[PDB]
């Protein structure tokens, strides 16, 4: 199999962590959610290709500017997070992490990755954002965003259902090959 | 790693490593608390042995099969002897505080209740000083490390044929030479986020909340010291291109 790398990037709210091992660990984690993600080398074919998926998670390194770009070297593919339930977490996008990608990684493909779907219908979501004038990201903002940013495309998941993220480890192969 | 260890770290988590009976007579809070002081201990466990695959099984292997040019193998493997020796001794101190709080009768068996004062002694005085500039030299030499391997590869047959045969074994699937380098340098940054989650769950004793909370402010003062005291060495970097 070809060996291609990806590397996901958002706010520490941005559930980032959550995905990455729901989508490595083969069980779902009903007895502990683990705090952190090492790596994981995921075997994928999409396609009719086989290929060597390395993860990476780039948690902890959001304060450290100089040791946060030590996780960008020879990157095929950034997966660009944000919280659907977090609003701030979609405008962190194109002024923050979008300038560094593109700087360290330039002409690799960017997917913009709305996590936590399931809380688009959580009544307790939608109450605690309506005391800060706020509501739960909309696709329409998702999809703008994503066509701003120049990215690849943009998709939506949901790590505590599962819903939509082997599709979203699938298109982030496919992006990785071209 | 050895097998001992293995075993005793090799549930998903705390609540699945001892015995039901056992969880059972504990409160929610406490199985809680525990489960983070595993992984914290589990990914403690993980890291020294990725350092014993680069110092064992690449470096050892480097010298002792190959004919490289020499201070090669040391650019490809900046401070691994230093890291390991770090790494060995605070991961002999965690699993010596749970070897000590084991039921009589049990190997499996455990509660840890101090914590802090282990990790405050850890992340000060003369061991905090040689994490500092240990992890400052090794993440200042990282991305030279990653295009040295990446020379060698390309150039050297010999050099390639062995990677093959070294990595080749299913358990070093996400183990290769950059693969190690990576994992080390994001090791550090893993700290604050286990304490902090170990802390959520330890106010029950507030001797053991101030104390999470020093070893907390001690790691972050570590990571912006190492942080700040990061500069990219490049092989073959001109000084001029240094001083502008
Ligand atoms: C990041 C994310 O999507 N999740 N984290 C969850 C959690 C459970 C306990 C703690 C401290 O955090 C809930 C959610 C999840 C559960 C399973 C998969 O994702
Ligand atoms: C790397 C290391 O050991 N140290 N970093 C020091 C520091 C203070 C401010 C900054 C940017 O870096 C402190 C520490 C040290 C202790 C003794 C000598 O150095």
């Amino acid at each position: 199999a070809i060996r291609k790398k990806l590397v996901i990037v958002g706010d520490g709210a941005c559930g980032k962590t959550c995905l990455l091992i729901v989508f490595s660990k083969d069980q779902f984690p009903e007895v502990y959610v683990p705090t952190v993600f090492e790596n994981y080398v995921a075997d994928i074919e999409v396609d009719g290709k086989q290929v060597e998926l390395a993860l990476w998670d780039t948690a902890g390194q959001e304060d450290y500017d100089r040791l946060r770009p030590l996780s960008y070297p020879d990157t095929d593919v950034i997966l660009m997070c944000f919280s659907i339930d977090s609003p701030d977490s979609l405008e962190n996008i194109p002024e923050k992490w979008t300038p560094e990608v593109k700087h360290f990684c330039p002409n690799v493909p960017i997917i913009l990755v709305g996590n936590k779907k399931d809380l688009r219908n959580d009544e307790h979501t939608r109450r605690e954002l309506a005391k800060m004038k706020q509501e739960p990201v909309k696709p329409e903002e998702g999809r703008d965003m994503a066509n701003r940013i120049g990215a690849f495309g943009y998709m939506e998941c949901s790590a505590k259902t599962k819903d939509g993220v082997r599709e979203v480890f699938e298109m982030a192969t496919r992006a990785a090959l071209q | 790693s050895m097998e001992m260890d293995e075993k005793d770290f090799a549930a998903d988590s705390w609540s699945l490593a001892v015995d039901s009976s056992f969880l059972q007579q504990h409160k929610k809070e406490v199985m809680k608390q525990q489960d983070v002081i595993y992984e914290l201990i589990q990914t403690e466990l993980h890291h020294v042995r990725t350092l014993k695959i680069m110092t064992r099984l690449f470096r050892t292997g480097m010298l002792e099969e190959l004919h490289l040019e020499p201070g090669v193998v040391q650019g490809l493997f900046p401070c691994v002897d230093e890291l390991s020796d770090i790494h060995t001794r605070f991961l002999s101190q965690l699993l010596e505080r749970r070897r000590q709080a084991l039921c009589p009768g049990s190997t499996r068996n455990f509660v840890i209740h101090r914590l802090g004062d282990l990790l405050i002694s850890q992340f000060s005085g003369p061991s905090a000083e040689q994490m500092c500039k240990t992890y400052s030299e090794f993440c200042s030499r990282h991305s030279k490390a990653l295009k040295l391997y990446k020379e060698l590869y390309a150039r050297d047959k010999r050099f390639q044929q062995f990677i093959r045969k070294v990595t080749r074994p299913a358990v070093l699937k996400r183990h290769g030479v950059q693969e190690c380098i990576l994992l080390v340098t994001q090791r550090i940054t893993k700290y604050p986020l286990l304490i902090s989650r170990i802390l959520q769950h330890s106010h029950g004793i507030e001797e053991e909340r101030q104390d999470l909370t020093t070893a907390l402010g001690l790691v972050k003062e570590l990571l912006s010291n190492v942080d700040e005291g990061i500069y990219q060495l490049e092989k073959g970097a001109r000084l001029q291109e240094i001083y502008n």
